[PDB]
């Protein structure tokens, strides 16, 4: 407990300004502002000085600085369960690795077989029942049965605040393992509403936080469900976007370490649903999509998705900007005008460029074709990007064997990685085989053997000497 | 398996225009007489309406002393000036020059089915002044509140004794500025009565005719809706606002209200607080 | 009807709870809108006791009212005021 | 049995150029 309580300081910076120049305009009352404002004359928690410069504008590279953090530890939403919850503020200059690190080892977190980044709009809204049924429903079983980590925007408002409410459910069901769902809250330190209750150094750990629906200006609050809350800042407090920059540099990190267990060993997959969302969602979707990282998109209830559901079956280049042009005005109907035709004539880029990445995307279709369920869909959907991926042989339907059963379902390869198409040849199993066994899955078992793996002509010596080094260790 | 096959079974075997409303209103308030029928078709003059047989109903006391003598009005008195003032009564209408049957105001919107002087004193329209007092609503730390989207207001209404509905302050204009003085009558103060009157100056809003129980096809209703906005909410104005805390004449009540699509209020003042919103962009 | 603030929210689980049926209020009272407090349920969970409704119980649990900050010392003495005339 | 009748009762409840 302590020692990743001294491990944090000694670890982690938060970020000050030391220019304490007033900013140019007054805010709500906020007069005593250098610029940022947080708590002074000035933007200034020491000396409210200009830094021994009266040079005017001086750039967060000559105001901020960064220090050891004394908002770490450990959270309970007072007032509303009896659960408890980690957080930690963090600066935005931070390798993406030692934040990995923290996560698994002084939060004894297991490296997930899978990571769904969720984006959506910030705003609230909602949809038909029978869709956000299916939706809270599937996600958080597949989000539980392989067990994912689930990474996300915190703030108490939009699809972030709709996941919430999913994920409270289960808990709310919790039939077992109730911490099995693992959620975790990237937002940015300069929109919390009364974030001072935590500030304080060497461990906040029984750390009451009130809270009150809007009882706040810009400034937000956190969504009351999720597991785990880090907080990104730059130093400001009125300011938006401090998140992206690292988010991007986290779970891209994360697209990179291998878990090796049984004997196979692959690299963690990472896929991305959105809601609602907007243009900005647009943005970031297309910048991912064109990194592998592919996507899912729900068809309804979506500004920025519903569109792209209505076009998923339009050939490329069929799309001209006028079509859009009233397609986005049928949508928006509140700023489907306020579009400057130098936007519009970009997101026709846009779309089509995404369209045109004809794997890597899929639709949902709610209701009518292929909507079997929501998780079946995500995992076609990661599979085929898998599959998509170049290669030279056939490893890659090794490839996508090893993780069907590293995500334990096997529905899955039975119902396509052995349908046909490959010939493979039954020698061609046993390091699979083997670790179907030292894990303890008697389902894939039966399935080789179903496909003929020959007992006799697998039990060798070698690797019967292999399954005596790795019995449980707990085993008398 | 008995619960979930009932389920099989079960579904086996099932598969507008702008009118005065409150003209039209039968049962004129306390009048044990009815109006007459006027449905939305043949609501105005110009509609072709020939059963149309309003009664004349005047008050016993609305052709009293300083009112018009008008509730029969039939006779030779109703001689005073139509869309001019005649004396006392500036008998004229924001609306716009109203035309004379016999002496005797239209409705300038329509029929409504009452003839006669009813309730009100003066035939034709019957000025007076409803102000708007608005201020933000703000939290503990001092931002201002805020809706879904839009913001938060705060509106000071008087509550009456014998009213069944909060009412906003406004008064009959008897005098000329001393209007709010009839809605302030026992409200603000004395002599600061004449300081809120000087700070009676404030922004308009809307006038004309509008919906009433109480307009006959003879003497209808308008008013006066000027906006002063409480915009900071630490100032000497609010604080002189408060120094206005003289109102242990004859009121009922008196507290500041957040705008509410059912706020509870008299019937068309919400309107008019609609129409004050509006002019702001806060929610409803 | 008219009203100034939310306590007509109040005043539909109050009746919703009244009548003793309680499907009503757990499909629409508590489906969204109000973004009550639990702390602005003790008035109705103690009529809700009195009465001995257990359905309400459960579901003002699963909107969490929390037991421990509930059942204060005053509140107490209140509960052993009313329990039923017949028992022994 | 039981697993039979669920599934009545599931269906019963669902039913560019060169450049």
């Amino acid at each position: 407990q302590e020692s990743l309580s001294s491990w944090i300081p000694e670890n982690i910076k938060k970020k000050e300004c030391v220019y304490f120049v007033e900013s140019s305009k007054l805010s709500d009352a906020g007069k005593v502002v250098c610029q940022c404002g947080y708590t002074h004359e000035q933007h200034l928690e020491e000396a409210t000085k200009p830094h021994t410069f009266q040079g005017t504008q001086w750039d967060p590279k000559k105001h901020v600085q960064e220090m050891p953090t004394d908002a770490f530890g450990d959270i309970v939403f007072t007032g509303l369960s009896q659960k408890v919850k980690k957080y930690v503020r963090v600066s935005q200059d931070t390798p993406s690795s030692v934040i990995y690190h923290l996560m698994t080892q002084h939060w004894g977190l297991d490296v997930p077989n899978l990571l769904i980044s969720v984006t959506g709009g910030a705003k609230n809204f909602n949809m038909k029942p029978r869709l956000k049924s299916i939706f809270r429903r599937g996600l958080v079983k597949v989000a539980q049965t392989t067990g994912a980590w689930i990474i996300t925007g915190g703030s108490h408002t939009g699809v972030m605040k709709q996941v919430g409410e999913a994920v409270r459910d289960f808990s709310l069901s919790s039939s077992y393992k109730e911490g099995e769902l693992i959620t975790i809250g990237v937002a940015t330190w300069g929109t919390v509403h009364r974030r001072e209750g935590l500030i304080h150094p060497t461990g906040s750990f029984p750390a009451e936080y009130i809270l009150d629906e809007d009882g706040q200006g810009n400034l937000t609050c956190l969504d009351s469900n999720h597991s785990h809350f880090i907080l990104v800042d730059d130093g400001t407090h009125g300011q938006y976007g401090v998140e992206i920059p690292l988010r991007t540099r986290l779970e891209k990190f994360i697209s990179e370490q291998t878990k090796e267990r049984g004997g196979v060993a692959i690299k963690i997959p990472i896929v991305c649903v959105v809601l609602e969302g907007g243009p900005g969602t647009l943005h970031t979707i297309d910048n991912a999509t064109t990194n592998g990282t592919p996507c899912v998109v729900v068809e309804g209830s979506g500004r920025v998705a519903d569109v792209i559901a209505q076009v998923a079956n339009l050939p490329v280049s069929d799309i001209t900007i006028s079509l859009i042009q009233q397609k986005l005005s049928v949508f928006f109907q509140e700023m489907f005008e306020t579009f400057t035709e130098s936007r519009i004539v970009e997101w026709t880029k846009k779309i089509q460029d995404i369209v045109r990445r004809r794997q890597l995307l899929t639709v949902f279709r709610e209701g009518k074709d292929g909507q079997q369920d929501v998780d079946v869909a995500i995992l076609q959907a990661l599979l085929k990007a898998s599959r998509s991926q170049d290669h030279f042989g056939h490893e890659n339907w090794d490839h996508q064997l090893k993780l069907a059963v590293a995500w334990n379902r096997v529905d899955i390869a039975r119902s396509e990685i052995f349908m046909d198409e490959w010939q493979w040849k039954p020698s061609d199993l046993h390091p699979t085989m083997t670790a179907a066994l030292i894990s303890n899955k008697p389902e894939f078992v039966k399935l080789f053997l179903e496909n003929g793996v020959q007992l006799k002509e697998f039990v060798t010596w070698d690797t019967l000497l292999y399954l005596y080094e790795n019995l449980d260790p707990s085993c008398l | 398996i008995s619960n979930k096959v009932d389920a099989m079974v079960d579904l086996l075997d099932l598969d507008g225009d702008s009118y005065h409303v409150n003209a039209r209103h039968l049962l004129y308030p306390n009048c044990p007489v009815t109006r007459f029928p006027v449905p939305n078709e043949k609501v105005p003059w110009e509609t072709e309406f020939l059963i149309y047989d309003p009664p004349f109903y005047t008050a016993e006391r609305k052709d009293a002393a300083a009112m018009d003598p008008m509730g029969d009005t039939l006779e030779p008195l109703s001689t005073i000036q139509y869309n001019v003032v005649d004396g006392l009564r500036d008998r004229r209408s924001f609306h716009g020059p109203y035309t004379v049957q016999a002496g005797l105001p239209l409705n300038p919107m329509g029929r409504t089915g009452l003839r006669g002087r009813g309730s009100l004193s003066c035939f034709g329209p019957n000025h007076t002044l409803y102000p708007m007092v608005t201020r933000w609503r703000r939290n503990e730390d001092g931002a201002i509140c805020r809706k879904s989207i839009k913001k938060m207001l705060e509106v000071l209404v008087v509550k009456l004794p014998l009213s069944e509905h909060w009412a906003l302050p406004g008064g009959s204009r008897e005098p000329g500025e001393m209007l709010p003085r009839k809605l302030k009558r026992i409200l603000r103060q004395e002599h600061w009565p004449s300081f809120e009157n000087l700070l009676k100056c404030g922004m308009e809003v809307y006038k004309g005719y509008m919906d009433d129980p109480r307009n006959t096809d003879n003497a209808w209703i308008e008013t006066v809706a000027v906006s002063v906005h409480f915009q900071d909410q630490n100032d000497v104005e609010l604080n002189r606002l408060n120094s206005n805390l003289h109102a242990c004449d004859s009121g009922a009540s008196i507290r500041w209200q957040v705008v509410d699509r059912r706020i509870p209020l008299y019937a068309n003042h919400k309107t008019l607080l609609q129409k004050a919103a509006a002019e702001f962009g806060a929610h409803y």
